[PDB]
């Protein structure tokens, strides 16, 4: 809620990365979150940081 | 507009505002997705007056999917 | 006892037309260098304020005023002139005289700057000196009357002469000289203001160019809030460099050089007792400061 | 402020070698924090131990709004059982007066106010320690107040290059040059000070700016002709750069403009945000200085009688 709106200022200040890219908001459920990856008790013990890439199409340069 | 008379009902009961209750009461547009890697669903969401993906405001440059 | 006065002692030769005027200026307030018990009159006169070669103008008598040390006559002797400084010698008495050379009214309960004569002149002919008495006028007005006339210097490169204060009119208008003697004022506002707003604008380099009345809203809460999630709300991250880093610290000075200014900090209050609450100009009002 | 002034009293434990006895009466006159004011405390509640904060070291950015929660006092007068000292913010004595020790490199001028500031510069750190207690002491630096608010501004100046992957270190003024000791400062604290800066910057842009921004192609031309004006942009201000570039222009026309001022109504907001900003970094100038027996110059390592400032 709130982390999904102080990234709309991201955007709005230019401090992501790439001009003509554009923002995607997106809920991640927590059953694609299980059979993907960690545990769901582990982010129950309010914002969290996470790292964002992007990545090219078949050629290895990410951002 | 009743948005107005709206408003000074969240204004009322919850003593205060955020723009959490903002956007909740113009409009939102709630798509299923489903994900490539474990077959499960999730959201995809554009609010209105945002800046993102369908965006009352800022849409340039708008992006299409001809490719 | 254990109450201080300064003495300022009269050179004599004085004339009697010169001394009747020295008679009539009994509540005043009169800056002095450095608190002591005798002084001469050559470091109360305005003469004693220049750095040259130049008469100071309205910004160096703020500034001076800052290092000079306010005094309110109290009774004039032909021989000597008994002053007591406000800011030890009335810690112990409590209550002190002043007349208004303002000629707006003083309520009951009011906080008191002291403004130099800026808004609008006794000269002693066989002493060769001139003296200028600031005027004693309150301090919520004092931001304001002192902004009015930044304000009409600006339109030198609606009416600004409204203040209606307690129900009476004011006419800052009333001229010539009064005009190029606040110059040097107009210059540093500009030029602070100026610096700010390029300053934010390089750091922020979208301020204006960001969307209006809602994104500007939501880039200002996020910024307005306590959160942990500050430094990337804001930053942008041969050939020359802009000297940004640098420029925030001249400006930052400047700045500073300002806050002391233009404070006008409340040095007198007054405390009618016995009498009525309006006090008018030509008339003694008691002082009474922080215990 | 009382009738006879408030007096706390800082209490000495009984285990003392007699060497860091004597280091006491040297501390005559010093800036004391209290974090209350509180009748009676102790020595470690004054010390650097008790300073600190949970667990982390603050380093010299971080140390001024640690200052700015506590109080100010000052040793009046070093007792074998005790120390006796006055407060600031509470009017500080029945006579007030008190002396202040210059432990400071810069000597001091009558009539301008003191602000303080830690021990940040090289070669005269100096912190006297209370080895049988296993004490430190760091005491502040009084100083004038458009030196502070300069070492401020060189201190926060500098934290804002380590957010971005030259040079601000020299200071000067009666012709003395001086640079300060610095080594690293943390990421906490100074987004707490930058946080304070942009809030206060913003604050100052009203609808009455935008007409002042037109004004920058008057004082480019002015400077030519005046060398006051000259005085202003030094070569090292963005607008001289930025007159060079940009000609801006007016908004036309206001709404409601009849009924109101614009340009009053940026002024005093900007009075009340930026130039306001001295006091929100730092700590308030509660002291200025008024030599009795008139001594213009107060020497670096003596005291000075000390009055109150608003």
């Amino acid at each position: 809620m709130n982390a999904h709106l102080a990234n709309e200022v991201q955007y709005d200040l230019g401090h992501v990365p790439g001009r003509p890219s554009s923002l995607v908001h997106v809920i991640i459920s927590s059953e694609c979150l299980a059979a993907a990856g960690i545990p769901l008790a582990a982010l129950m013990r309010a914002n969290f940081q996470v790292e964002i890439q992007t990545r090219a199409h078949a050629t290895g340069d990410c951002t | 507009s009743l948005v107005e008379w709206l408003d000074r009902g969240w204004e009322a009961l919850a003593g205060g505002d955020r723009p959490d209750w903002l956007w909740s009461r113009r409009s939102i547009s709630v798509v299923l997705r489903h994900h490539y890697g474990t077959k499960q669903r999730f959201v995809v969401v554009s609010y209105e007056n945002s800046v993102a993906w369908g965006g009352r405001r800022a849409r340039p440059p708008l992006l299409s999917s001809a490719l | 006892a254990d109450g201080f006065e300064t003495d300022i002692a009269i050179p004599s030769g004085i004339s009697r037309p010169d001394a009747a005027a020295l008679q009539r200026c009994e509540g005043r307030v009169v800056f002095l260098p450095t608190i002591r018990r005798q002084l001469t009159l050559a470091d109360v006169a305005h003469e004693s304020f220049v750095s040259g070669g130049v008469s100071p103008d309205t910004l160096g008598l703020l500034l001076a005023y800052r290092r000079r040390f306010p005094a309110v006559i109290t009774r004039v002797l032909p021989t000597r002139i008994v002053a007591c400084p406000l800011d030890v010698g009335l810690t112990h008495a409590g209550t002190v005289n002043l007349r208004n050379t303002s000629p707006v009214d003083l309520c009951n309960g009011d906080p008191i700057s002291l403004v130099p004569p800026v808004f609008e002149d006794v000269r002693l002919d066989s002493l060769d000196l001139t003296l200028r008495f600031p005027v004693p006028l309150p301090s919520p007005l004092a931001r304001e009357i002192v902004a009015r006339l930044v304000a009409r210097g600006i339109r030198d490169l609606p009416d600004l002469n409204v203040l209606y204060y307690n129900g009476s009119r004011l006419s800052l208008l009333a001229l010539g000289p009064v005009n190029a003697e606040l110059r040097s004022l107009v210059l540093n506002m500009v030029y602070s203001i100026t610096e700010g707003t390029t300053i934010i604008l390089t750091l922020i380099p979208r301020l204006f160019a960001l969307s209006a009345q809602d994104g500007y809203v939501n880039a200002l809460l996020q910024m307005q809030s306590v959160t942990r999630e500050a430094a990337q709300l804001i930053h942008p991250e041969g050939e020359r460099r802009l000297p940004l880093y640098e420029a925030l610290v001249a400006w930052l000075t400047h700045a500073g050089q300002l806050g002391d200014t233009l404070a006008l900090a409340p040095v007198v209050r007054v405390c009618t007792f016995d009498g009525a609450a309006v006090v008018r100009s030509g008339d003694m009002a008691p002082v009474i400061r922080y215990p």
